[PDB]
């Protein structure tokens, strides 16, 4: 203008939007139980 | 009727034990679905601020 301020108005960028925070479980896996030597007692079954 | 007895109840003690697990799990699968849908809010919440 006659004062300096400008005639065409500014452009507005847009901000950014906030993100959408994310988590996880992540999982393992072990072995399993493996099944020891048997061995004979004196007793008999119901005892055993 | 004492190896009917024991076998009785110890299936009285694995109903007693399937029923705190049943419990149990649908309580934290609750609290899960809480926490996911309060970090949704969490979310709009900041959109509005």
């Amino acid at each position: 203008t006659i004062d300096g301020q400008p005639l065409s108005l500014s452009l507005y960028a847009t901000p950014a939007d906030p993100s959408m925070l994310l988590s996880a479980a992540i999982t393992a896996s072990q072995g399993g139980g493996d099944l020891p030597h048997a061995v004979m007692p004196m007793y008999r079954f119901p005892v055993i | 009727l004492e190896n009917a007895k024991w076998g009785v109840s110890q299936l009285i003690q694995f109903g007693n034990t399937l029923l705190s697990i049943t419990e149990r799990q649908d309580a934290e699968a609750l609290a899960e679905i809480l926490q996911t849908q309060g970090s949704e809010l969490a979310l709009q919440s900041i959109k509005m601020q």
